[PDB]
Order: structure tokens, then sequence, then C-alpha cells
């Protein structure tokens, strides 16, 4: 519900993508277990694709922590200072790779209702409409019933 | 010299079609307001509170103006001055004053 | 075109006073365009929530 | 003041709602379309 | 609107019908290599 | 000739220019616009462009949000081909119904491939014990339009 | 400070008082810039500066950070430099003069030629806005100007 | 009439379907002639061969073009 | 084996979190909140459906405003813009009207010129005389 939740405009951090593109994902901290049956997906992702993902994206710091935990989690911290914690509890390696790619592709801004699907700075090129932009001027600037 | 719309307001539109026929061009330079269609700026400068005896008191004679009215007359004066109704100027309760957004989003 | 934010806002949402002669004119045809002007349906910046509305003086 | 007895479009006395020029034109357009259909369905 | 005029001219009743506005690829890479084709 | 209220139509008469004069004037105007483009007296441009089923009015250094996922990685540049309208302060190019790819070039960089906020879709029927609640999360793609170019290849 | 904080320079900056006051943040960011200048080329450092500092000017006006006090005065000195005699302020359009919210349009005519126009609540504010518009047009900083060039030469 | 429309392959409205000009289908077309628009298929460039199956189109005027969007 | 519900707090909170901005006892009492939340969601879906129509009507109203500002009616403007194979939707047309007065005036002039071209063609009833902007270009 728009009236129940918050809202924001379509914005980008540091005007990203204008001069150069900077990956907004800063670090990815996986917390898993070696004996928990739920951490199977996290374990197999660590064995298989964490190295390939790290090589593909060198701008993100990847931490992996095995610990006696029951709910495997992933903490993505972005350049905005935003921290998004997701649960990778009982998910296959394909799903974990999809979630990691989504986190990498995200910009770190809040997932709330964007008021407008668009954002331009200074859309008033060539002028902006005002009531006087289409009315002809009269000789001497006289009022309709003013006599000079 | 032909134009569907008059060139008297803000721009001079000239339409044309590319010889290929797949593109329409329109040259429309802005129209400036000529000097004969303007009037000079009125300037009103009058200080009737100046006194030859004490200009120190004369200066405060133009600043000591104050007035206070009741709620009804004040709202009536505001409505008459801004051409609105009298129901807009009445205050609101705590329920509506608490639910206002402290940091509304801003564009541009 | 290159105005500051406040003067651009004032120019865009400024109020306009229109004149309307009523001699030998039908009330319906006069007041239809009058209502159009009071609503602000003659402005491309019109919106129901906005206070865009102009004054009309009918003589 | 003017009451419609019973329900509006059931009783012996119904609403006198008339036919409009738009309805007539729509019916004529549909009739022309169907005439073209039955012409094409001839040979 | 404007459906009868388009039908007389031979174009589709809807500008989305088999026109260049939909049949052509709406984007391509900056290098110039073709983009992956559209599911529609 | 009798002059009555209904004798003449209630609209001003219209006279169109001669065909040859119209073609010559069109040639002069198109040459003037071509000279303007070649000499580069244009400051900034806007463009109406068709993309992902919608039409967007876009200038340089712009942000647009598209409601479907694109088959590109982030940081990739993409050339928008379906340009419907080009415009600047003093001139404006209208396509029939599209502009030329050699004539106009618009490029945008992919910024963020993210997911939508949860949109609630609930159907409820009276005294039938029918409720149906769904939550939609739609992949979105953000494009930053960097530059809009026009070439003087315009006869 | 905004650029450094969004680039996570604050987290990597070794300093007490984790808030890292803005002098310290600015010093650390410019030390990073100097390290980039020493390591890579001056052209690369210029590209980095253009990508991470000029982009903060996107959508901004000139007087918003110039903050001048006498727009009409600076306009007349600029016209004196450009060999223009004097601009005349003339009321072009207006809507309401006795109302609570009048609006006025004031234009500037040099040799009876309109060079700029400006709206305002009062005549003085409209004249100041017209002077500001003329100044922006003279200096070339206009809303319809060329957008900044972000390319690799 | 519902069954005739179902067996004529016209479930989705505003979607053309090609049928023969035989009396067997003409009977059903006469039965449901008040619900459908019928045009003659025009072939200005002949029947599409096996090499032009992927480049065909159906213009709204009632004709089938075999060479559509040449490059 | 007596089984009782322990997460009833979270079950109630999952519904009450969407009704905290309501007025009256609907924001506190759970019995009154479920009905209010369900109607709120139904209205959200209906208004999401109606938002496209409402914004289209707003764009049409703005296009009218900017059109009779040029002395041209909306139906004539739209049909003559379509006849020129200029396929700009109502949203883009309203954007141009609000932020591009000169471009919108150019569009209005083109639509008008197409209108007099069609009127002259209808009056003449001649196959040979054709207007400049009335020519039809095929796909390429
Ligand atoms: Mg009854
Ligand atoms: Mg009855
Ligand atoms: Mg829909």
């Amino acid at each position: 519900t728009a009236r129940g939740t918050a809202s924001r405009f379509l914005t980008s951090v540091l005007h990203n993508g204008l001069g150069r593109y900077v990956q907004q994902l800063q670090r990815l901290s996986f917390s898993l277990s070696r004996d928990a049956p739920s951490s199977r997906g996290a374990r197999e992702f660590v064995e298989r694709e964490v190295t390939d993902f790290a090589r593909r994206n060198p701008g993100v710091v990847i931490y992996v922590n095995p610990r006696p935990c029951c709910v495997p989690r992933v903490v993505a911290e972005y350049l905005n200072g935003a921290v998004r914690e997701e649960s990778i509890h009982c998910k296959s390696v394909e799903e974990i790779a999809a979630l990691v790619q989504k986190l990498a592709d995200q910009s770190g801004l809040d997932v709330i209702r964007i008021r407008k699907p668009f954002h331009t700075d200074s859309p008033s090129i060539q002028g902006q409409w005002h009531p006087f932009t289409n009315k002809p001027t009269t000789l001497g600037g006289l009022r309709p019933r003013e006599v000079q | 010299t032909y134009s569907s719309l008059p060139d008297d307001y803000n721009c001079k539109v000239e339409l044309a079609l590319t010889s290929d026929g797949r593109t329409i061009v329109c040259y429309h330079p802005s129209v400036d307001i000529p000097y004969e269609h303007t009037k000079p700026i009125p300037r009103p400068d009058p200080v009737h509170n100046i006194e030859e005896t004490h200009d120190l008191v004369l200066k405060t004679r133009l600043e000591e103006k104050g007035e206070h009215l009741e709620q009804g007359p004040m709202i009536e004066q505001l409505s008459k001055m801004f051409f609105t109704t009298k129901h807009r100027w009445y205050p609101r309760g705590q329920y509506h004053r608490r639910r206002r957004k402290p940091n509304p989003p801003k564009d541009r | 075109s290159s105005f500051s934010k406040a003067p651009q806002q004032w120019a865009t949402f400024a109020r306009v006073w229109y004149l309307l002669d009523g001699k030998m004119q039908p009330p319906g045809k006069l007041a239809a365009m009058a209502s159009v002007k009071l609503q602000g349906l003659h402005k491309p910046v019109y919106h129901q929530l906005s206070d865009c509305g102009d004054h009309v003086v009918i003589m | 003041r003017n009451r419609i007895p019973g329900r509006q479009w059931i009783g012996k006395h119904r609403r006198p709602r008339p036919v409009s020029a738009q309805a007539k034109q729509n019916m004529i357009r549909r009739l022309e379309t169907e005439a073209e259909n039955q012409y094409w369905l001839s040979r | 609107a404007g459906s009868q005029w388009r039908l007389q001219q031979g174009f589709a009743a809807n500008p989305s019908g088999y026109g260049p506005l939909t049949e052509l690829p709406d984007w391509s890479y900056a290098d110039g290599r073709p983009a992956p084709p559209m599911k529609g | 000739v009798p002059k009555t209220s209904l004798g003449s139509p209630p609209w001003p008469d219209i006279v169109l220019p001669d065909p040859v004069e119209e073609t010559r004037h069109h040639a002069e105007v198109v040459g003037q616009v071509n000279e303007l483009i070649a000499a580069g007296r244009y400051g900034r441009l806007f463009a109406v462009v068709h993309f992902a089923g919608h039409q967007w009015k876009v200038t340089a250094e712009d942000l647009i949000l598209i409601e479907n996922e694109l088959d590109v990685a982030c940081g990739e540049r993409i050339r928008l081909e379906k340009v419907l309208l080009v415009g600047a302060d003093n001139f404006t190019l209208l396509g029939k119904p599209l502009l030329g790819k050699e004539l106009v070039r618009v490029e945008a960089t992919v910024i963020e491939k993210t997911e939508s906020w949860p949109k609630i879709n609930m159907k409820f029927q009276k005294r039938k014990n029918y409720q149906r609640k769904r939550i939609t999360v739609n992949p979105q793609t953000v494009l930053r339009i960097n530059s809009i170019e026009i070439a003087p290849c315009l006869c | 400070c905004h650029v450094a904080r969004n680039l996570a320079v604050e987290q990597l900056a070794l300093s007490a008082e984790f808030p890292v006051p803005p002098p310290v943040l600015r010093q650390t960011f410019f030390a990073v810039i100097g390290a980039l200048l020493q390591s890579s080329g001056p052209e690369r450092t210029a590209l980095f500066i253009r990508d991470f500092l000029i982009t903060q000017m996107t959508g901004k006006e000139l007087f918003e950070m110039w903050t001048i006090t006498n727009p009409m005065g600076l306009l007349v000195e600029e016209l004196k430099k450009r060999k223009i005699s004097a601009p005349e302020s003339r009321l072009t359009r207006q809507s309401g003069s006795t109302t609570a919210l009048p609006v006025y349009f004031v234009g500037l005519y040099c040799d009876r030629k309109l060079i700029a126009e400006g709206p305002g609540e009062t005549v003085l504010v409209a004249e100041e806005e017209a002077a500001r518009v003329a100044l922006r047009k003279l200096f070339g900083f206009t809303e319809n100007r060329r957008p900044w060039d972000y390319s690799k030469p | 009439e519902k069954d005739i429309i179902k067996m004529l392959g016209l479930e989705k409205a505003h979607t053309p379907q090609v049928h023969k000009n035989i009396p067997s289908v003409n009977a059903k077309l006469k039965v449901v002639k008040h619900l459908i628009r019928i045009k003659p298929l025009k072939l200005p460039q002949g029947l599409p061969t096996e090499e032009d199956m992927a480049n065909t189109c159906l213009k709204s005027n009632g004709e089938l073009v075999v060479r559509w969007l040449l490059n | 084996l007596r089984s009782r519900v322990t997460d009833r707090y979270w079950r109630v909170q999952e519904v009450l979190k969407h009704a905290r901005h309501f007025r009256g006892r609907k924001n506190r009492c759970y019995r009154l909140a479920v009905r209010a939340v369900t109607r709120a969601f139904v209205k959200c879906t209906r208004a999401r459906r109606l938002k496209k129509r409402s914004l289209r009507t707003l764009w049409i109203n703005r296009i009218t405003a900017a059109s009779q500002e040029h002395g041209l009616k909306y139906p004539a403007f739209i049909i003559n813009l379509i006849k020129c194979q200029v396929e700009l939707n109502r949203k883009v047309l309203a954007d141009l009207a609000i932020y591009e007065p000169k471009t919108f005036k150019s569009l209005a002039a083109l639509a008008k010129r197409r209108r007099e071209e069609g009127f002259a063609a209808a009056l003449g009833d001649g196959k040979e005389p054709d207007g400049i902007f009335s020519r039809v270009v095929q796909h390429r």
C-alpha cells in the first residue's frame, strides 16, 4: 500500500553511470554451517561458484564464515552504507547464484514505491509553460478596458 | 510567407518536409517582445512620516504600526485578501498534525 | 527559460484575471467558458489537487 | 415527484428510455458488416 | 484513435500491429553488435 | 451576390501555397536546419523514444525506469534505435514515424537491475468466502541516458 | 564529504572520532586524489576528477553557489566590458497589481532590443531576476546549454 | 452458436483465422455470420514457399505478403 | 498432546502493521482491523486498475488545454497528428505541452495544416491535387 508504506523518487547515488559506472555492492558476508543440513546450498555455492563470482566482480569483498548456526544468511553492505541481510536457508545453488547476482546488480537504495518511473534534471529546456507564454502582447501593454 | 498558426506568440514556426519524405522539420526561433509593446516601470516612493523636529522619532513613526484582531475578523480579512473561503484558515487537531510527513520527498 | 526555482514556480502557477462581456450573450455559453477558466482546464499544468485557478470578471 | 412503478425495467410500465442516433448508427454499421459477410458467403 | 484512416491506408488498426514501431529491435549495443531478440 | 447568414460557411476561407513554392520553401528551411546542425549552434536536445513498449521523453544525463528485465549486465551501454522525435531550442525533427539511425544516435548505460517493491493484489467477494491475496515483485532496470547526438546527414 | 562518504573513503580512513569531521574527510579524499595523481597519469586523474566532482554540478544553477549580491550592477559592468551602453528595465507583462499575490514580468532592453526577461512577485524581484537571466545568458550558463562531455579522448 | 464459434477456432476475438471457401464451412459461417467479419485472402505475390515461411505477414487490408521486412 | 499457538503475536502483528495509519479503533482492535485491511487491499487493486484511466484522462485534459490555447480542438488535433504518421501517445504529448511550448506549437501547426489540407482535398475532389503533408510513406 502506497499510503501505508514510505515512498521515494527515482534517484542514483553519486550520479552513477554518468561519468563512469561503479558497482554499488561493497561487501558480501556469507554466514553458514558445515554440519547443518540447511546450509547445504551455501556450502556447495562456496565450493563451486564463489571463486568465479569473486573473479568476475573484483570490486566486492567476499567473506565466508562457517559457524554453529541454524539459519544460513548473507549480509550485503553497499557504498550507500545500506545493509541488506537475506536468508539463504535451504536454497539450491542456482537460487543462491541468482540472489547473489541480484544483490550485486542492486544499487543499495531502499526497496520502496518509486513515485515516478523517470528522473531528469532541468526538463525545462527551451522554456517552461507559463500563462503568458502563448498570449499576444498588445500595443503599449494596455489592459482590456484601459484608455491611454 | 505562410503559417497555419500566427507568429505573434513566443515563436515563429516554419514547417518543412525532407525531400526523402520521411522527416518533418520545423524551424521555430523565439519571438522577443518589442519595445513598443511594453510600459515603463511604476515607482512609488513616499515617506509621509518624516518630521522636521525629530527624525529619530520619525523613523520609528513608520515602524510602530501594529494591529491585532479576533479569530473571526482575521480569518475574514485573510479570505477576502486571498480570494478564498473562511474554512481554510482554521487550525487542525492533534490527529492530523501528528500524521504529517516530517521529511517529504523532493525532486529536482 | 533559465529562471530560478521560486520565480519559475511563481510564473508557472500565477493567477490570471480575465474579462468577459455579457451584453446580448447567453448565460450558458458565457458561464461554460467561465467555469473552464475557474477550474483551470485551459492550463496544461492543470491538476485536480493543485490550486490552479484564475479569476473571471463578467460585466 | 415522477415515480416509475415497480422496478425500472421489468414491470408493465417501464422507463420510456429512447433510442439514440449513436445507437442507430451502430446498428447500421453492424448491418453493413453483416451484409458484406453474407455477400462473401454467396459463391 | 484514428482507426479507419489507418485501415484505409493499409496499416493496422493499432500502431502496435506489425509496424516498424514494434517489429524493429528497440535497442542495440553501443559497439553495433545486434541485441538478443525479443520474446514477443 | 446575396450575402446572408447561411450563404457563406461560418469559417474563414483557406488558401494553400503553390506546390512548387511550397517545395522550394521546404528546401530552403531544410537547408537552413542542416546548416544549423552542421555548424553546431544547438545547445541541448530532448528526444521522444520508444523503448520496452513505452514512449519516453529523454534528455542527456537522464534516468529512466523500465518494468522488465533486460538481457544486459550492469554498466553496459545500449543504443536506443526507435527515436520518434528529436528537438532542440530552435529546431525539431519529426519522424514518419521514426527517425533515421544514421541521423540520430541515443545511448544509455545500464545502472541497476533490481526488483520491485511488493505490490499487493487481493480479490475479495462478498459473503462467498472468496479471498485471494498475491504479492508481485517485478524486476526493473534503470537506464542513465548520457548523450543524444544528431548528424548533418539530412537532405 | 558527500562524495567520499558514498565512495566509502570514511570507512577506510584511519582516524579517531569515527564521525570523521569534514576537514578530516576532505583531507583524506584529496590525499587519495594526490595518490592517484602520483600513481597514474595526470590525464587519468583529470578523468577521475571530471567523473566524481563535476557530476555534482548536474542540474544546479550558477548563482546557487556563486551567491552574488548586485545582479544588475554586475550586468552593467559586464555590458560595459562588452561595449554595451546600458540596459533599460521595462514591464512587459503582469497579472494583478492590487491583489495579494501580484506577478510581474520585467524585461531588459539594450538599444531597444530585449536581451532577457524575468518573472517575480514584485517589480524589484522581477527586475533582479531579469538581471540574473541576462547575466546567465551573457556568461553562457543557460538551461539550454551543451551538457558536459563525458567521453574518452 | 457458442459451439459453432468453438469449432471454427475463433475463441480469441480480433484474431484472424484462415478457412476454406467450401460449403461445409460456409454453412457454419452462415449460422454465425452475425458475430464475425469475413474477408477474401489476397495473394499479390503468390503462395509462400518453404523459404519464405518465416518472413510472411498479414496486412490488415486482407492480403498476405511473402517478403516482409527485407533486411 | 495439547498443542497451542505461540506465534499468535506475530500472526496478529502481520495484519496490524498495515493498519497503523487508520482512524479509530480499526488501528488497534484486531477484529476491526482484518476487515479494514482487506477492504484497503481491494481498493488498492481497484485503484491500481483505475490509475491508468485517470492519468490518461489527465493527459487528455492537458492536451486539450494546450490545444485550445492554440485555437485548435482536441479531436481535430489528434486525428490530424495521426494522419501525419506522428505516433506520440497522450503522455508524451502532455509532457511536450507542459515543458516544450514551442515544440507543442509546432505540432499544433502541423496538425492544423493537415486539417486544411484534408478539407481542401475534400472540397476539390480531385485525384491529382495532393497536399504536401498529406503524402503517405510506407515502411522501410
Ligand atoms: Mg421503485
Ligand atoms: Mg416496472
Ligand atoms: Mg492492463
